[PDB]
C-alpha cells in the first residue's frame, strides 16, 4: 500500500574500448 | 509503502579504445 | 507523498566503448 519505490539509478558508462591495432610496419628501404 | 522500486536503466556505452601504436619503421635498404 | 517503497537497484554497466582506431602506418626504411 502507497508508492513504489523510485528507479535505481542510471547504470554506469561501459568500460572503454579496447586499444586500436597497431599501424601496419614500414616498408624495408629499397636496395642501393 | 509500495514495491521496491525497478532495477535502474542500463548505463551508457563505453568510450572509444585509444587510436593504436604506430608501426615499426622499415630497416635500411640493402646496399 | 506518503511512504514510498525502497529505491531499486542501480542499473547494470552499458556496453563496452568501441575498439580504437588503426595506428600510423610506421614510415618506409631509408634507401640502401
Amino acid at each position: 500500500y502507497g508508492p513504489d519505490g523510485d528507479p535505481g539509478d542510471p547504470g554506469d558508462p561501459g568500460p572503454d574500448g579496447k586499444p586500436g591495432p597497431d599501424g601496419p610496419d614500414g616498408p624495408d628501404g629499397d636496395p642501393g | 509503502y509500495g514495491k521496491p522500486g525497478p532495477d535502474g536503466p542500463d548505463g551508457p556505452k563505453g568510450k572509444p579504445g585509444p587510436k593504436g601504436k604506430p608501426g615499426k619503421p622499415g630497416k635500411p635498404g640493402k646496399p
